[PDB]
């Protein structure tokens, strides 16, 4: 289903939990001609108060997204949320089939470091 | 809310076709380390679009269609500083340009801005 490379981080002064999606690599193809137009939509559980999509990739199964975005999350909060990035298949007429997923539950990140990672996308 | 953020734009000025410039941008207010860093503009006639965003990390850079292969950003995470290096500059490319906090957002928060002339005179 392909991989997603992503970065996560805390803003402690303003208590702002930052999701960078770099880029995903190697999706598979869901148009005819062997490509995808690939989105990524970005929100938390289990609250789902916010979502947010980066903008469509067209034509390609390695979108480079580079965008960064920001949830209000209490710090006492933070460890009950689970991060989802979402990755679906962008069409003008159909329904937005999803590619892929991947969950980052809050309670085992420890923000003890910020990197960028890959992780390969789940069903 | 980034009512703490100042950003301040230096480096603009006149330049005649196919020549170069470099901007920079002084970042204070914030954990500027941790943000994505965009560089903006606004052309005459035209509203405001992005031109470039860079990573926190500083490893990856996206920018727009009409400058890619021209333009680069970099930034300083050391210095808080951000930066734009624009070769081969058009007189299309003449526009207010903005140093930007975060990846592309239309209500961004953005400094004052600096004045690039591209012109033949
Ligand atoms: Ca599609």
């Amino acid at each position: 289903l392909g991989k997603l490379q992503y970065s996560l981080d805390y803003d402690f002064q303003n208590n702002q939990l930052l999701v960078g999606i770099i880029q995903a690599a190697e999706l598979p193809a869901l148009d005819m001609g062997g490509t995808s137009d690939p989105y990524v939509k970005v929100f938390l559980l289990p609250d789902k108060k916010k979502k947010f999509e980066t903008k469509v990739h067209r034509k390609t199964l390695n979108p480079v997204f580079n965008e960064q975005f920001t949830f209000k999350v209490p710090y006492s909060e933070l460890g009950g949320k689970t991060l989802v990035m979402a990755v679906y298949d962008f069409d003008r007429f159909s329904k937005h089939d999803i590619i892929g997923e991947f969950k980052v539950p809050m309670n085992t990140v420890d923000f003890g470091h910020v990197t960028e990672e890959w992780r390969d996308l789940q069903s | 809310s980034d009512s703490e953020v100042q950003l301040e734009e230096s480096g603009g000025g006149l330049v005649r076709p196919g020549g170069s410039l470099r901007l920079s941008c002084a970042a204070s207010g914030f954990p500027f380390s941790k943000y994505f860093m965009s560089w903006v503009r606004q052309a005459p006639g035209k509203g405001l679009e992005w031109v470039s965003t860079i990573s926190a990390s500083g490893n990856y850079e996206t920018y727009t269609e009409s400058v890619k292969g021209r333009f680069t950003i970099a930034r300083d995470n050391a210095k808080n500083t951000l930066y734009l290096q624009m070769n081969s500059l058009k007189p299309e490319d003449t526009a207010v340009y903005y140093c930007a906090k975060g990846s592309w957002a239309r209500d961004m928060t953005r400094g004052q801005g600096t004045q690039v002339t591209v012109s033949s005179e």
